[PDB]
RNA sequence: GGGGCGGUCGCCUCCUAAAAGGUAACGGAGGCGCCCAAAGGUUCCCUCAGAAUGGUUGGAAAUCAUUCGCAGAGUGUAAAG
RNA sequence: UGGUGGCGAUAGCGAAGAGGUCACACCCGUUCCCAUACCGAACACGGAAGUUAAGCUCUUCAGCGCCGAUGGUAGUCGGGGGUUUCCCCCUGUGAGAGUAGGACGCCGCCAA
RNA sequence: GGUCCGGUAGUUCAGUUGGUUAGAAUGCCUGCCUGUCACGCAGGAGGUCGCGGGUUCGAGUCCCGUCCGGACCGCCA
RNA sequence: CUUAUGACCUGGGCUACACACGUGCUACAAUGGACAGAACAAAGGGCAGCGAAACCGCGAGGUUAAGCCAAUCCCACAAAUCUGUUCUCAGUUCGGAUCGCAGUCUGCAACUCGACUGCGUGAAGCUGGAAUCGCUAGUAAUCGCGGAUCAGCAUGCCGCG
């Protein structure tokens, strides 16, 4: 580190809107995180719980 | 694995472009480091004949310092092969650092040599 | 740190298990992620990476490096000695501080996302990715940014096949 | 942001969630009813419970990540589906069977 | 290789040049009448060009990362060393 | 076994195999010298948790690279011919890309 | 046969020098005017530079050579 | 010609599309847009027709259905307008073009090739060159409302205020 010509480094945690933690270091001091990779349903190991999908190919005229 | 070449290695290449500008010739001898990282070893080598003077190293087997790495053990194996020079005194000495750089424990060296008295 | 207290622990055991090796550090490790910025620069703007530069300065913990471009080519009426692109390395603590922004916040942040490409390998056990947008941490004050050019990175380890590199990205908690 | 995309910040709510991709001014405002924030609101000066109570909603209807893609691949099938619907969407003629005599620059 | 007309007139590099040096022709090929306050001097440290593979704006090449890579690249400028 | 040297790589590039208590080196962390046109891999800084994996040293091999005369020729000094933009004879001299094989190291000096 | 010139939108000339932008009239297309046509009025595209090769980050424009034309000279007996 | 320029039948075409011209419609916005409320016309049509109220459906519409051969009943809640709240001058709460999805009606049948609804998406366009047109007051300009043609289809026409 060349002093000053670096931006200031510190702890910063973070917060997820669903609440988990996260022992962070940045330049900033604290972060509001809108979706966490526990609750982002692509990490949530394979759309664990947040889905609203599904796809077929109905012909149903029988009504 | 990326390939990452031996700090001796490159260390040669920077010995030889010295050595290329300097040796050490009888009543001229060239001093000789070595920066290992647990010991430092100090040689006095004449290059006309292949042959070795005077030399010291940390592992040696008196004054041994638990420093044996540090600018205190430097300083010490300085003023060793100092006066090993002293005894088939020479009294004068041409300097070659082994492709180091002249801050360190080498410096420590240099003038422990200096104030224990091989005129450079 | 807490990736490297997690790698210590169960990451490097349970992968030297599984390709048994003889030596212990002979296991696979991250080594060097940088960032390499680049604009489309050819004399249009000087601000550009007047921009770019302590928007990566941001981005990251540390100044970047204005890259120096090698020869002139005019197909971009690009003259050599003109600054184009940026660049900044991470070691240290500071890449698994990154790494760990990325895999928490920034990839679940971006517009659209799918499984990182499957063979994006060089075929010797490194990695590279792109990513086409700069909002990769929340608190960057994304008023402030204009253009739209997104980010280069670059992890390297001492992966010799692509297998090892394959298999350690995912416990570090890569998708796929 | 709110699903990926940014909201204009100074505006109201409801003028302001029809800038994202996949709900219109009739089914923001349902929707916007359902969450109970006043449905009158600057969104700069609003609350974060307020603000995250739509976040539930919005994900079981569909925005421009999904949407965005199954159209896309819904239009590729009418394309190589072999339909006239598909060829004249391929060609950039009108398809609801409009004249090509004097008019549709909006396409072509 | 009759004059006129054409071309040339000084300096530098190669071949002609017959393995020392030198060696002609209106013999065969190029360059020069500068430039550089550093493109010097010292000290210290490195290392190319090209190709393969990944990566977006981005490619045939802009910028990165790895690997191979005696020299193909540079060496202010002509050729030679 | 480490340090440093001379010998044209017959010294190499390869392919495999062993070693580490000691030495050497990977490692540990930058706090204070010092540094990274950005960074403790790099420079230095001061230790020693485990590690032969690599570096390094030994063992094997002619795949590549290298060295290599013997008799043959091509050329050529000097003589002597001929039907002479070129050929031939003689006293010498001796081509290299070709193999017989050599070699995958030799000699020190100081510290075990 | 030698020397010197030029070789650019369909046509005629600039740019060819400024190595770092390809332009001007005319023609052509569309619209307006007129009963119609012509004039007249609004709009618009085009060449990517005789050819080939070489230098340079980059040649229309630098340097050679090929081809096409034009000018000059080809004399003393 | 009657062994087709005459008949029959199905399907297609009359709706195509690189462009141009005309006639219209709608916009480019705050003398506005959205939301709520308050009103105020004439002139026509209706029996294989108009179809009330009520109920269902967000809506197109659906269901049982009252009355009316009509100055009784129905079509049929006119709109512009006015009052208030909001938007705060932007390609926008302007503008809705074109598309995807799900539906409504009609008709044997809505693909070429109908109209309408709920959705989502949201185009160009920020007053238009050379030019050029209509219009002497209930006119121009704007605002809706009927009728014919008619299974369903009107920005066109005719007429009404």
């Amino acid at each position: 580190m060349k002093a000053g010509i670096h931006p200031n480094f510190k702890k910063a945690t973070v917060k997820c809107a669903c609440g988990n933690e996260f022992e962070t270091g940045s330049v900033k001091e604290e972060v509001r995180v809108e979706i966490c990779s526990e609750c982002h349903p692509f990490y949530t190991g394979r759309q664990k719980f947040a889905s609203a999908d599904g796809r077929v190919d109905r012909f149903n005229k029988k009504y | 694995m990326i390939t990452k070449t031996s700090k001796n290695a490159a260390r040669l290449k920077r010995h030889a472009r010295v050595r290329a500008k300097l040796s050490g010739t009888a009543e001229r001898p060239r001093l000789n480091v070595f920066r290992s990282n647990k010991h430092i070893y100090a040689q006095i080598i004449d290059d006309v004949n292949g042959v070795t003077l005077a030399s010291a190293s940390t592992l040696d087997k008196d004054l041994n310092v638990e420093s044996t790495g540090d600018t205190s053990a430097a300083t010490k194996v300085g003023e060793l092969v100092a006066k090993r020079a002293a005894e088939k005194g020479i009294s004068d000495v041409v300097f070659d650092r082994g492709g180091y750089l002249y801050h360190g424990r080498v410096k420590a060296l240099a003038d422990a040599a200096r104030e224990a008295g091989l005129k450079f | 740190n807490r990736l490297k207290e997690k790698y210590n622990k169960e990451i490097a055991p349970a992968l030297m298990t599984k390709f048994n090796y003889d030596s212990v550090m002979q296991v696979p490790k991250i080594e060097k992620i940088v960032i390499n910025m680049g604009v489309g620069d050819a004399v249009q703007n000087a601000k550009a990476i007047d921009s770019a530069v302590e928007e990566l300065t941001f981005i990251a913990g540390q100044k970047p490096v204005v890259t120096r471009a090698k020869k002139s080519i005019a197909g971009f009426r690009l003259r050599e000695g003109m600054p184009i692109g940026a660049k900044v390395t991470l070691r240290g603590e500071r890449m698994y501080d990154f790494l760990d922004k990325l895999i928490s916040v920034s990839l679940p942040r971006v517009r659209d996302f799918r499984g990182v490409s499957k063979k994006s390998f060089d075929g010797r056990g490194n990695y590279t990715l792109g990513i086409k947008e700069q909002l990769i941490f929340p608190e960057i004050d994304y008023d402030k940014v204009t253009k739209v050019r997104g980010m280069d990175i670059v992890i390297v380890t001492t992966a010799n096949t692509d297998e090892e590199a394959r298999e350690l990205l995912t416990q570090v908690g890569m998708p796929f | 942001r709110i699903a990926g995309v940014d909201i204009p910040r100074d505006k109201r709510v409801v003028i302001s969630l029809t800038y994202i991709f996949g709900i219109g001014r009739t089914t923001a405002q349902q929707v916007l009813k359902e969450a109970g924030v006043s449905e009158d609101t600057r969104v700069r000066d609003l609350t974060e419970e307020e603000l995250g109570k739509i976040r539930d909603i919005i994900d079981k209807l569909k925005v421009e990540g999904d949407l965005r893609r199954e159209v896309s691949l819904n239009i590729k099938r009418l394309i190589e589906i072999g339909s006239y619907r598909g060829i004249r969407h391929r060609r950039g003629l009108p398809v609801r069977g409009q004249n090509s005599k004097n008019n549709a620059r909006t396409r072509k």
